[PDB]
RNA sequence: GCUGGGAUGUUGGCUUAGAAGCAGCCAUCAUUUAAAGAGUGCGUAACAGCUCACCAGC
């Protein structure tokens, strides 16, 4: 079993991808067009998928919501993220962007509220030098 | 910059043994 | 002492070919918890894997 953030619409180069899970049995080609499949109704984001590869070398994946601190840096229109965290902010995102990460996250958070949803969130921008206003 | 099975960027990594 | 658990955002941000608790720099929050460090050491190319903290039962 497998995982790795693989872009949107966009699959099969040898560095990205191949060697990765291509040295585990899995067949590149058949995930590419897979994953870049249902990898259509959310594109341009990079969404982190776990693959897993059964003894015959098939395989499944599922596909969950991209990372915090991808959807943070985007969110606070970044690049980036500080390079020094707290010593340096590099952005900021409103409360409710906080608000609309946690929500966006939620499937794969283990919050039992929206509130804490929102202080999982912020633990990761406070890790990665992006303020909240 | 070159290696079997090795490095995460490249694309080198492994490939026997 | 023994057994089981040791979880989620998350491979934290940066850096780097890679840097996923564990080269290095910065941060070290939050969640779900009975408890579980943004991780004690081993280990991997990086993962994995072992181990410790911590909790539970005996």
């Amino acid at each position: 079993q497998i995982k790795l953030q693989l872009p949107a619409g966009k699959a099969t180069p040898a560095p990205p991808v191949g060697p990765a899970l291509g040295q585990h049995g899995v067949n590149i080609m058949e995930f590419c067009k897979r994953f870049n499949a249902e990898t259509a109704d959310k594109a341009g984001m990079i969404l982190p998928v776990v693959i897993t590869v059964y003894e015959d070398k098939s395989f499944t994946f599922i596909i969950k919501t991209p990372p915090a601190s991808f959807l943070l840096k985007k969110a606070a229109g970044i690049e980036k993220g500080s390079s020094e965290p707290k010593r340096k902010i590099v952005g900021k995102v409103t409360r409710k962007q906080i608000e609309e990460i946690a929500k966006t996250k939620m499937p794969d958070l283990n919050a039992n509220s929206l509130e804490a949803a929102m202080k999982i969130i912020e633990g990761t921008a406070k890790s990665m030098g992006i303020e909240v206003v | 910059i070159a290696s079997a099975s090795c490095t995460t960027x490249i694309c080198t990594c492994s490939c026997s043994s």
